[PDB]
RNA sequence: GGAAGGUCUGAGUCCUGAGUGUUAGAUAAGAUAUAAGUCGUAACAUGGCUGCUGUUGGAGAACCAGCAGCAGGAUCAGUAU
RNA sequence: UCCUUUGGGGAGGCGGUUAUGAGAAGUGAUGUGUGUGCGAGUGCAAAGGGGUCGCAUGUGAUUGGAGGGCAAGUCGGGUGCCAGCAGCCGCGGUAAUACCUGCUCCAAUAGUGUCUAUGGUGGAUGCUGCAGUUAAAAUGUCCGUAGUCUGUGUAUGUCUUUGUGUGUGAUGUUUGUGGUUGUGUGUGGAUGUAGUGAGUGUGUGGCAGAGGACGAGGGGCACUGGAUAGUUGGGCGAGAGGUGAAAUGCGAAGACCCUGACUGGACGAGCGGAAGCGAAGGCUGUGCUCUUGGACUAAUGUUGCGAUGAAGGACGAAGGCUAGAGGAUCGAAAUCGAUUAGAUACCGUUUUAGUUCUAGCAGUAAACGAUGCCGACUGGACGGGACAGUGUGUGUUGUCCAUGAGAAAUCUUGAGUAUGCGGGUUCUGGGGAUAGUAUGCUCGCAAGAGUGAAACUUGAAGAGAUUGACGGAAGGACACCACA
RNA sequence: GUGGGGGUUGGCAAGUAAGUUGUGGGCCUAUCAGCUGGUAGUUAGGGUAAUGGCCUAACUAGGCGCAGACGGGAUACGGGG
């Protein structure tokens, strides 16, 4: 910390910094390579098979879900679907557009495994058919 | 330098224990250029060195009327119109205190630099 | 604060303020010279000529009697050793731990101070020659381990 | 250059050698979340043989034994003729 | 508007299309429609629009929420750990303020929600300005090069060269986002002035040498003390050993016990302590010898020769490994006998590698005070160890009390000297787990050491202290549902 | 010039434009530590509108680096903004 050591301080405080996690996937340039859908918010797939999955207790129920295809990377993802009585809208051979959670990569609540939602139903709007504003494929 | 800040240390020691003298085994040029700006403002009594042919030795003598004073280092270079932010940052108030700096017309506080357009090095403080 | 270890001891002299020229001397002031000047030749180092002012002759600061240092006294006279003396005694300390670990191999404590003593002479050494009081390749004359 | 040809720039084809990525593979060692379990009981009380660290041998499995060390111990300590 | 200015021009201009952003008006009102439509005139290359007039005319709210965080219902009816909700904490099992449906209310409003990236939030990356005894984190120990710091690169007047942005005045496009219009500012260079004067002398930190003392500091040589085991002479006559209790195993070719002689390896009791020495790991028989340290004492020499320290180097408990020598005691592995529901264990018998020395390799520990190094300053009481003095001093060190500090337990030459925050100079940490694991590289005879990830997973894991409950925990009292 | 040999009317100065050249700046990385043969220089010539290893002939052995050279990676056009 004299006056005429200002390299001896770039060079220490940026080593220090790589310790930061979210910092260093930025800095070694490794923040897209494992990821199912890359860059995009959101990402189309067909749907294969149809599902049911146990919550995590303390909590009962049976969350339904599917299993689908990537039409962008052919990678295999499973996504859940939200409403009431809403997963049988959908048949196999469907086509979906799912996207995030929105907590960084992780799961919510009481759902295991899942980290992606079924947003849409071949193009109409499934909060949409809940509520009655439109009408199913 | 590394005698003005073991001075500042030690009076704010005795200000604190509320003794009324300090005497300290060391002495030099720019320490005793330091004081003699508390004494001129009023917030020490006086002093007296004496000459050994060993480091030195120096004798304050205190008021009852200083709060703190501090040193800073390094010696950071300021031009006349970074003055007023190291005032923000070391006094408590708006009306009193005393930044010293070392210029190229002695050792001067930050009223005085402003009044004569200079910077220089920064030393100092006390209220 | 010592150099190679954790001491901090505080002995030692303390030379008086302002001295004078002493009157008790019995012997002349150019009686003097000419035995300050007979020991140097001898072969006897500076810090002990010292020692025989004081206990012998009276004199406490021969700064005072020949009108400067004892060692700048005897460069005039000349008489100016091929290496300054305390460069020469750590040479010489070097030279007779690196004789005994030639006997004893298995004395761990000795071959751990010839390391200390050893950098502690290469250390002085970088000083006289930033000065150009001894050549620029000076090498320290050593016995050799087997 | 009279011409046969020479010179410079040099794409492309054919072959070898490093690199930096990404990926298929019979078999197969782990990790983690589960269910619903089977076998024991190593740790926490002197946890029923005080516990832990390094090292080297052994056992279905936790773990057990030898040599040194630590208290984060179950002792801040006990009458010299 | 310009290029090539009645030639050419998909440059450029003019509309249309689209919840791109930003600004401004509406969805009514009681005295006498802020809208929509048409007609003139204006406008243009030709037209939309707009604004100045008139004529009729009368239309125009949603999105997200109501347990807490966080403004707003214990309102009706359905469902019964189901269906579903919920960023996080959480809700639902016939007694739902949290789910589905109906009312009522809340916030913002031509808008209002969701997914993804990013600034703040974050003194949770710390220049200002964090933390490191026990929560994550000071490296096993010294030496040491580059670098940083110490010892001996500045401010300012005048001129010049460069911004489309922006700071700040003026100005009623009906107001406004705007437009127009005054002034200031951003980087380098030239030339003056001020600091600014220079090595000297002195000897304050260090080093070198002197004097008399002190120390289980180290290597080597020569001797010595008894106990364990064994060999061999004499005595005795049936069991000895060890266990909670016994069994295997040893004993009439005389054990065990008592005595005279010897041999061999290992170890150095008592004295022996909150005592000393060494860089740390470590070091207690006696006498010789070669080496070593710190303190103290002083009118000796020198003259800043210094502090910290990636890279490099040496040393380093026990166990292990390679060669030779040695072999008392103890003892992994193996093996039997017990105990047990079963014990490949705790307890025991037979018997090994190892445990010792010489020469090396290796490089780890709860290698611990779980506590970088150097420098300045700071109250008491009772001690110890060395040196010097004479009623005290310097270097070290143990216990106990304040002040101060701390999350507390606790700390007292520091874990103190104010968030009142800067003395010099390093290292390490950034929620848990995956995991000190994979892979590459360097070192090793090996066993391994050093360096050192990610995918995937998950809401806590952790520190210190409080009151209870429990202990195959310790005490002190008691009682003919306890003994005597 | 005491012989001869070339060229076929192409200019000067401003302005505008263009070419060539010196030093200095926080993308990440050491599981990237040593790199370089026209490579560093000298002397001559060629080529160019023009300086220069830009190119050739001969000769010397240089040049850069923890103040990070030489390598490798990520969604790298630089500024005004």
């Amino acid at each position: 910390p004299g006056l005429f050591s200002a390299n001896n301080l770039i060079k220490s405080r940026k080593a220090k910094r790589l310790a930061d996690t979210a910092y260093r996937k930025r800095a070694l340039g490794t923040k897209y390579k494992h990821s199912v859908l890359g860059r995009a918010p959101q990402a189309k797939a067909i749907v294969l098979e149809k599902i049911g999955v146990e919550a995590k207790q303390p909590n009962s129920a049976i969350r339904k879900a599917v299993r689908c295809q990537l039409i962008a990377t052919g990678k295999k993802i499973t996504a859940f679907v939200p409403y009431d009585g809403s997963v049988t809208y959908i048949e196999s051979n469907d086509e979906v557009t799912v996207e995030g959670f929105g907590k960084k990569g992780r799961s919510v609540g009481d759902i295991p495994g899942i980290r992606f939602k079924v947003c849409k139903v071949q193009n109409v709007s499934l909060h949409a058919i809940f509520t009655g504003k439109k009408e199913k494929p | 330098s590394a005698a003005l800040a073991n001075m500042c240390k030690a009076i704010n020691n005795a200000s604190r224990a509320g003794k009324r003298q300090l005497l300290l085994r060391f002495s030099t040029e720019e320490m005793r250029m330091f004081l003699l700006q508390m004494l001129r403002h009023g917030y020490i009594s006086g002093f007296s060195y004496i000459h050994d042919k060993r480091s030195g030795k120096s004798i304050i003598d205190l008021n009852g009327r200083l709060n703190r004073c501090g040193a800073i280092s390094p010696n950071y270079i300021v031009k006349r119109d970074g003055i007023e932010d190291f005032r923000t940052r070391l006094l408590p108030a708006r009306q009193f205190g005393h930044v010293l700096f070392n210029t190229s017309k002695g050792i001067l506080d930050h009223k005085e630099c402003l009044t004569e357009n200079v910077g220089g090095k920064i030393l100092g403080y006390f209220y | 604060a010592k150099m190679h270890s954790s001491g901090k001891g505080r002995s030692g002299s303390v030379k008086p303020y302002a001295t004078a020229f002493p009157t008790w001397l019995t012997k002349s002031v150019d009686e003097i010279k000419s035995d300050v000047i007979q020991m140097g030749n001898k072969g006897v180092p500076a810090p002990d000529i010292g020692t025989r002012l004081r206990d012998e002759y009276g004199i406490g600061k021969a700064s005072d009697v020949l009108g400067e240092s004892i060692t700048r006294f005897l460069q005039r006279n000349g008489v100016v050793p091929k290496i300054p003396h305390d460069l020469e005694s750590l040479v010489h300390r070097a030279n007779t731990l690196r004789s005994h670990l030639n006997i004893y191999r298995k004395d761990n404590s000795a071959k751990y101070r010839l390391i200390l003593v050893s950098s502690r002479m290469y250390r002085v050494a970088r000083y006289y020659k930033r000065k150009m009081r001894i050549p620029g390749n000076w090498k320290p004359k050593l016995v050799e381990l087997n």
